[PDB]
């Protein structure tokens, strides 16, 4: 269910003890390019990525892009920094939510929220990138979280050639990290 | 081969992790730990902390080399101590987790003065937090080794 991406090693062997205790299965994982090609493989079947944002390999921000946003992946952000600063640049690049070291056993119960909000929907992904979904992120705080609706996100954008169900999933998909921004 | 002995042996390791505890050692999230060991994952505790030891001993040490380089290099001296800082905030070593938040101030600032008094404070809390788990878990092994049990809920 579950690939983890830490290479925190006693982190990693935490996680995965809790994870295990709140029933997924959980696959290690510790190079941003080896939980990149462990995704790209056919069927693989993953349901969340936990990612740490520190990753020895690759930017773990730029790491969240590839599979927050080029593949249609819920992806949570994981960092032991605490500031407003990290927190938004989860957001801001394609993480769906976040934890924060020491994992609170509480906080893993509630990305179980984020697989069933994915299995709402073999067909056809829909890709954003990453400007287009800075700017969707810009829309929304500039509008307000409570405030902002699909018709005024996309007006505030003005994209040519982006729907208001682009928004309005993609309001769906990130609704629960910008409801706990501010 | 007493009884009693045994019965000494239960309240001294009760009573010293209580001590853990309300000594500002050990914090909360230890006892996390202790309660994701059950009577399925019987060696818990013991291997998260084992292997918290080993990848800890390895950061002091390259800590120790990057910051005698006669330019330190902070792009290696960072994310050392933000690993060290997840790696003890998670199993609990709370002194050792607070000591590095204090030396990751210094790197931010490249104060290399302050940095090597931070990496003192930060070995001195280790080797504290690593002596005591060292001693808890001695304690339960000579209880076995005298033919006892810990009941372990």
């Amino acid at each position: 269910r579950v690939l983890v991406v830490d290479d925190d090693p006693t982190c990693l062997m935490i996680l995965e003890r809790m994870l295990r205790t709140c029933l997924y299965e959980v696959t290690k994982c510790n190079r941003a390019e080896m939980a990149l090609s462990l995704l790209r493989k056919n069927k693989h079947g993953f349901d969340i990525v936990i990612s740490d944002v520190h990753m020895p390999d690759m930017d773990g921000f730029k790491l969240l892009e590839h599979v927050g946003l080029e593949m249609d992946l819920p992806v949570i952000m994981m960092s032991a920094d605490d500031s407003k600063s990290v927190v938004l640049k989860g957001v801001t690049h394609g993480a769906v939510d976040y934890l924060i070291k020491p994992v609170r056993m509480e906080a893993l119960k509630n990305i179980w929220q984020h697989v069933v909000r994915k299995r709402r929907s073999k067909k056809p992904r829909v890709v954003w990138s990453v400007e287009l979904h800075q700017q969707f992120v810009a829309a929304v705080n500039q509008l307000g979280v409570e405030k902002a609706v699909p018709k005024k996100i996309l007006e505030l954008m003005n994209v040519p050639g982006l729907t208001r169900e682009n928004v309005a999933s993609h309001l769906q998909k990130y609704r629960i990290y910008l409801r706990r921004l501010g | 081969s007493n009884a009693m002995d045994l019965v000494q042996k239960q309240k001294s390791l009760q009573d010293y992790t209580k001590s853990l505890f309300l000594e500002g050692i050990l914090d909360s999230q230890f006892l996390q730990l202790q309660q994701l060991q059950d009577e399925s994952n019987p060696d818990f505790v013991s291997q998260v902390v084992t292997l918290f030891f080993q990848d800890s001993d390895r950061i002091l040490n390259d800590l120790s080399l990057s910051l005698d380089q006669q330019v330190v290099d902070f792009k290696k001296v960072d994310p050392h101590v933000h690993q060290l800082k997840g790696s003890s905030s998670s199993i609990g070593a709370q002194r050792v987790k607070n000591a590095c938040v204090v030396f990751r101030s210094f790197c931010e600032q490249q104060n290399v003065e302050a940095c090597h008094r931070c990496l003192q404070q930060v070995k001195q809390e280790y080797y504290l937090v690593k002596n005591r788990l060292e001693t808890l878990f001695k304690l339960e092994q000579q209880i076995v080794a005298s033919g006892g049990m810990i009941p372990a809920v």
